[PDB]
């Protein structure tokens, strides 16, 4: 597994409703509407996902816990 | 029987600004429009809103 | 009654439900999030998990026993906002 | 298309008293029309 499979497949979704979803819109008077809120939507979501989750990639410092917490994580898990 | 026939201007002032709108782009519109309203023809903030 | 009642007993019943069933689903799967939930205490450390795992099936029914509740506020509200 | 606000006309016309009326009811059933003030004095006794 790689993490580059995740990369692809958030790639192609948003890729697909931010082009395939406005060659599908109709002709009419909301058209472009339309077009603008499925491209603003995919830009939005695809940006604000792939900052999250690269910044999640190579953590510099772990999480810290409690004492208890500790003590814990010895048996719920 | 008079059909009070109109003609297009030529002495033109700027037009007021328009847009058309429904349900879901009138409130969108409306947190645009409160703070401002665009010269003629100029870019709608409001779809991209 | 009165229709104001109602509707917040609907909002409430609603609320109540979904926030309580939630919490029973993580205290079930013994969630490490929910751990400064649990009542506890420091000799619940002893043996192992056993101690904290009756706990965590205890919090499991208050959240169900209270989500019952609300589904009573729930029932009671939905034919009083008919009613008033 | 709204991604830019609409072209609009300045226009004028000449209108038959008797259907003059009639017409801006139909004008203002459509709600398309904006009407430009002719009459700056106008007032309580000076709007025809």
């Amino acid at each position: 597994h790689s993490f580059a499979l995740p990369v692809i497949i958030f790639t192609t979704f948003w890729g697909l409703i931010g082009i395939a979803g406005p060659w599908f819109v109709p002709k009419g008077p909301n058209r472009g509407v339309i077009i603008t809120m499925l491209v603003a939507t995919a830009v939005c979501c695809y940006l604000f996902w792939l900052i999250a989750i690269l910044a999640q990639l190579n953590p510099l410092f772990g999480p810290q816990l409690k004492n208890e917490t500790i003590w814990y994580v010895r048996f719920l898990w | 029987t008079v059909p009070s026939i109109l003609n297009r201007m030529q002495t033109n002032q700027t037009p007021p600004t328009y847009n058309k709108t429904n349900k879901f782009t009138h409130g969108f519109q409306n947190i645009v429009d409160a703070y401002g309203i665009g010269t003629y023809r100029e870019i709608n903030p409001a779809p991209y809103t | 009654c009165g229709p104001k009642l109602a509707a917040c007993g609907i909002v409430l019943s609603a609320w109540g439900v979904i926030m309580l069933i939630m919490l029973g689903i993580f205290f079930n799967v013994h969630s490490a999030v929910l751990i400064e939930d649990v009542p506890f205490t420091e000799k619940d450390f002893e043996n192992g998990p056993q101690n904290i795992y009756n706990l965590y099936e205890q919090v499991s029914y208050n959240c169900f026993i209270a989500a019952g509740l609300y589904l009573l506020l729930g029932g009671f509200s939905f034919c009083q906002v008919r009613l008033n | 298309e709204l991604f830019r606000s609409e072209e609009m006309t300045l226009a004028q016309l000449f209108l038959q008293s008797e259907a003059a009326y009639c017409c801006v009811s139909e004008l203002e059933e459509l709600g398309k029309v904006q009407f430009r003030d002719l009459n700056p004095d106008v007032n309580v006794f000076q709007r025809k």
